[PDB]
RNA sequence: GGUGAAAUUCUUGGAUUUAUUGAAGACUAACUACUGCGAAAGCAUUUGCCAAGGACGUUUUCAUUAAUCAAGAACGAAAGUUAGGGGAUCGAAGAUGAUCAGAUACCGUCGUAGUCUUAACCAUAAACUAUGCCGACUAGGGAUCGGGUGGUGUUUUUUUAAUGACCCACUCGGCACCUUACGAGAAAUCAAAGUCUUUGGGUUCUGGGGGGAGUAUGGUCGCAAGGCUGAAACUUAAAGGAAUUG
């Protein structure tokens, strides 16, 4: 069934914090609870250890990322420049 | 315009799927082309090539994840690596890709 | 009503083109709306050219001609005599001049 | 109170020799004070001067020419390259209505490490036997024109040192040669470069400098 | 045969800096404008008060050295009107009939490749 | 414990005598067990390598910056934070960068930085949501909490302390040139009020 | 009177009217 | 500096002005058109990459799979909201100098939110072609954009001997446009607003005098701003459109 509407996972809080300080942190409690991709076997496998450390429950990589997702958007860029950078180092 | 070639032999030709099967066909002297997904350990892949030079077969890369490669195949799970053994009326055997 | 088949400016087929600033009062009128003159003005007036042919240092000198395209938002532009309120069945021509 | 104009000595600017005579212009700075003397603060100046002035002659009464000054020998100044550009009024000229004007641009290195970023204009020609009213190009004739540029840009410099480029530019065989490659493709009006921009100038080794000056 | 300097005139509206430099473009030789010589607020603009700042340019600029000069005449640009102002034709006239020499006229207002907003809201300015 | 960033343990052969050295670095975005972080000025380009920062290419994003040659890293060392290698001086043998608080510090160019942002980004945009967080989050670094006000303390407590309303009373913004004791409160604020405006 | 106006005199009422109707719930 | 006429403002510590630059952010001028694309809102720097798309070509394939569309859904300018970044110009609010009789307005200077971006909202605009969508026909023309066909046509290193652009004549599609209205309309006007008192091609929505009133209330959606839905009491004999004379 649908338990509840839209508090979601921040059902927890109840009736405390103020509903835009459960809503800011919904998204980030999603995020850092979701399965995610691996990028080194392809499976749904990840989990958050702790704070920016990503353990893939097969195969045994973890990967520092995010506190609250795998790879945030600011490393995500960095490494596009750092890729692109190299590429023209390279050639 | 690969994934195009294998559907081809998926139905047609004789193939086998993952590492296991791979090299029971590499150690056999049948198979003729193994396609490495890039997701796939390095050590895997590595052992692999090794095993296709010394059979003096070709090896084809994926340009995709292990994701990718089983989708191409058809077969909903992941593949790290297929081998073709009897390809099909499929030109990839006479094909450098 | 309808005082202009095309409402007042050049736009069938778009919805949505680009302000501009008029040169005059920097109204930000759409730049198919607006009335563009292209100021073709030399640098020296007539009145002076020849006395400066004379104070000059090139024998023959090309004596440039500066350009400038002017966007006049139509509230200026008529208040300025650039163009003029013309009769209803006069409205149809577009003739330069 | 006092003119300052009484501690100036009218020093001279003069030209790299691959151009026509040497006298450039004169300046001026202040006299040789033990602070401050007329040869510190002399160096780093941009002589922005018109070509038809370095080439003696009135078909480059546009495109301008930046030298950069380098040392001082008595009163003289040794210039060296630094950029070149059409004038504004030129520009406008070219610009016309009814027809689309192509701009490329690529930066690379000479020879030399003098990394400079050469542009060039062009512009859709109407052709005679014509009635069409404006000839714009198709967008892919953009395409392909400033892709052959940019590898007819980059085949004139980098394979070249400022001097030669600029004995080369002068002259306008690179704009005829980009003509050569784009006539078959579509027809354009007047080719122009329109600008160069050095951008870093590598260690000083003045001796070029001095072989160019004398 | 004679010394070149630079014109750099100035023309837009409620101003004409007539300022004359050296051909280098750094050092400056009487930088004059037309709100140095009139006292009434609006003749700066005028084609008068132009003529007065080219004047007293060309006195100061005889007797130093300077014979001819590069007039480079130049609108207030920018993201203004970008039209020179009634004060341009007259300043070179004033330095054309000084007898200072005058070569290479051109215009050199500076034109945005794309400005930033114009002053004056979208509905401009209204008067 | 007490850090948002994480720490890689790598280890290093040791290049003099026949033993494995475990070096902790603080972890960049995408570092992974089983990477070979190349550290070195041959080094290539790449997530974890360590660059003495004339290596880089100008606008790269590089952290845990050595100060000095030999410091062992000193900036941008929290969670998510980076460094931008804006300028070459191979005249001076410096490089300026563009820094977390926004200053332009030149710094050698002997210096050398781990490449790529420091992990554990987007920590503190999750706010803690209550004391519980707040106390867990101070009691793996240091004793800093509770704060309270120094309006609520009594006159020997704090300058700020007393009276019948609780008030701060005088100028909170303390100069510089004031003394132990007398520091509480904002302190050589050159400015006061909402940023930004 | 515009379109616009009456329609924004209109609104400050309504704004008012229910800030009124929630402090009388 | 700025203005109708000034002043507030910056300024001998050097203002404004010049040259070298540097930095940052924003925009993509001219080119730029009775031109293009997009479902609309919208989209004007280069290149790369990723997919998408229409038109055309097609002696290709399937065989009615289609048109319209309550419910429901995606997108939806600007402004506005939320947290992060950046934050140049402009600039609500504000402060101010002017004018006026007054002027917390128009004009000037500075200036916050905003203006930009990332991720979420809102879901309205004179969101306009004030012309629903689909289909056929009815009148002519001349341009133009995209595609296609033909010319022993012009034109480019070599003067049919390595090939685009153009010219001519068609044809499909698109934005349109010019004349006439045979027709329609209250007329302005229209080539669709025509094929409607000789009234029936299919189909969805909306309107029933003006105000009250897009209001009250209820509901729902939104963080809010507000959106969508939506009266009535009472009140009035006009409101209104298009042209004519003054």
């Amino acid at each position: 069934a649908k338990r509840t509407k839209k508090v979601g996972i921040t059902g927890k809080y109840g009736v405390r914090y103020g509903s835009s300080l459960r809503r800011q942190v919904k998204k980030l409690e999603i995020q850092q609870h979701a399965r995610y991709d691996c990028s080194f076997c392809g499976k749904k496998t990840v989990k958050r250890g702790a704070a920016g450390i990503w353990t893939c429950s097969c195969c045994k990589k973890t990967v520092a990322g995010g506190a609250y997702t795998v790879s945030t958007a600011a490393a995500a860029t960095v490494r596009s420049t750092i890729r692109r950078l190299r590429e023209m180092v390279e050639a | 315009s690969i994934n195009q070639k294998l559907a081809l032999v998926i139905k047609s030709g004789k193939y086998t799927l993952g590492y296991k099967s791979t090299v029971k066909s590499l150690r056999q002297g049948k198979s003729k082309l193994i396609i490495i997904a890039a997701n796939t350990p390095v050590l895997r892949k590595s052992e692999l090539e090794y095993y296709a030079m010394l059979s003096k077969t070709k090896v084809y890369y994926f340009q995709g994840g292990n994701n990718e490669l089983g989708t191409a195949v058809g077969k909903l799970f992941r593949v790290g690596v297929v081998s073709i053994l009897e390809a099909g009326d499929s030109d990839i055997l006479t094909t450098l890709a | 009503p309808k005082k202009r088949a095309s409402n007042g400016r050049n736009k069938k087929g778009r919805g949505h083109v680009k302000p501009v600033r008029c040169v005059n009062c920097s109204k930000s009128i759409p730049k198919d709306k607006a009335i563009k003159r292209m100021a073709i003005r030399n640098i020296v007036e007539a009145a002076a050219v020849r006395d400066l042919s004379e104070a000059s240092v090139y024998p023959e000198y090309a004596l440039p001609k500066t350009y400038n395209k002017l966007h006049y938002c139509v509230s200026c532009a008529i208040h300025a005599r650039i163009v003029r309120v013309r009769s209803r069945e006069d409205r149809k021509n577009r003739a330069p001049p | 109170v006092v003119d300052p104009f009484t501690r100036k000595e009218w020093f001279d600017i003069k030209a790299p020799s691959t151009f026509e005579n040497r006298n450039v212009g004169k300046t001026l700075v202040n006299k040789s004070t033990g602070l401050k003397s007329a040869s510190d603060a002399l160096k780093g100046r941009v002589v922005e001067v018109c070509l038809a002035d370095l080439q003696g002659s009135e078909d480059h009464s546009f495109r301008k020419i930046k030298l950069r000054v380098d040392e001082v020998q008595g009163k003289n100044l040794l210039t060296n390259f630094h950029g070149m550009d059409f004038t504004t009024d030129k520009l406008r000229s070219m610009v016309r209505k009814w027809q689309t004007l192509i701009e490329a641009n690529v930066t690379v290195k000479t020879s030399d490490d003098y990394v400079l970023r050469i542009f060039a204009i062009a512009f859709t020609r109407k052709q005679a036997n014509q009635v069409k009213r404006h000839s714009y190009a198709q967008s892919s004739h953009i395409r392909a024109i400033r892709k052959v540029i940019s590898e007819i840009l980059t085949k004139e410099v980098q394979g070249s040192t400022l001097a030669q480029l600029t004995s080369k530019l002068i002259p306008e065989v690179i704009n005829k040669e980009i003509e050569n490659a784009t006539k078959d493709i579509f027809p354009l009006q007047n080719i122009h470069v329109r600008k160069v921009k050095l951008l870093k100038q590598p260690k000083f080794d003045v001796g070029a400098l001095m072989a160019l000056h004398g | 045969s004679q010394v070149f300097g630079v014109a750099r005139i100035y023309a837009s509206f409620n101003d004409t800096f007539v300022h004359v430099t050296d051909l280098s473009g750094k050092e400056t030789i009487a930088r004059v404008t037309g709100g140095m010589k009139v006292k009434a607020d609006r003749d700066e603009s005028s084609p008068y008060a132009a003529m007065l700042a080219a004047q007293d340019v060309a006195a100061k600029c005889k007797e130093v050295g300077i014979t001819a000069v590069h007039v480079k005449i130049r609108a207030t640009g920018g993201t203004r009107t970008k039209t020179p102002g009634p004060g341009g034709q007259a300043a070179l006239r004033a330095l054309a009939r000084s007898g200072l020499r005058i070569g290479r006229i051109e215009d050199v207002t500076p034109v945005p490749s794309d400005s930033t907003r114009k002053k004056g809201g979208r509905r401009g300015r209204r008067l | 414990s007490g850090r948002g960033a994480p720490l890689a343990k790598v280890v290093f052969r040791d290049p003099y005598k026949y033993r494995l050295r475990e070096e902790i670095f603080i972890a960049n975005e995408g570092v992974h067990t089983g990477q070979f972080i190349y550290a070195g000025k041959k080094a290539s380009l790449n997530v974890g390598n360590v660059l003495p920062l004339g290596s880089v290419p100008e606008g790269t994003i590089v952290s845990n910056v050595e100060e000095k040659p030999g410091d062992r890293g000193a900036l941008a060392r929290a969670s998510g934070n980076y460094v931008i290698i804006i300028g070459h001086n191979p005249d001076e043998n410096k490089t300026r960068v563009r820094l977390p608080s926004g200053a332009k510090k030149v710094i050698s160019s002997d210096a050398r930085g781990v490449i790529g942002v420091i992990a554990g980004g987007g920590r503190v945009d999750k706010p803690l949501l209550k004391a519980g967080r707040a106390f867990h989050k101070y009691r793996l670094k240091r004793n800093s909490w509770p704060k309270t006000r120094g309006v609520a303390m009594n006159p020997v407590d704090h300058p700020h302390g007393g009276g019948n309303h609780q008030h701060i009373g005088k100028a909170s913004t303390i100069s510089r040139g004031a003394v132990s004791g007398q520091k509480a409160g904002l302190i050589a604020a050159r400015r006061t009020g909402l940023l930004r405006g | 009177m515009r379109a616009k106006w009456r329609k924004k005199r209109t609104r400050r009422l309504k704004r008012k009217r229910r800030k009124v109707r929630a402090r009388s719930k």
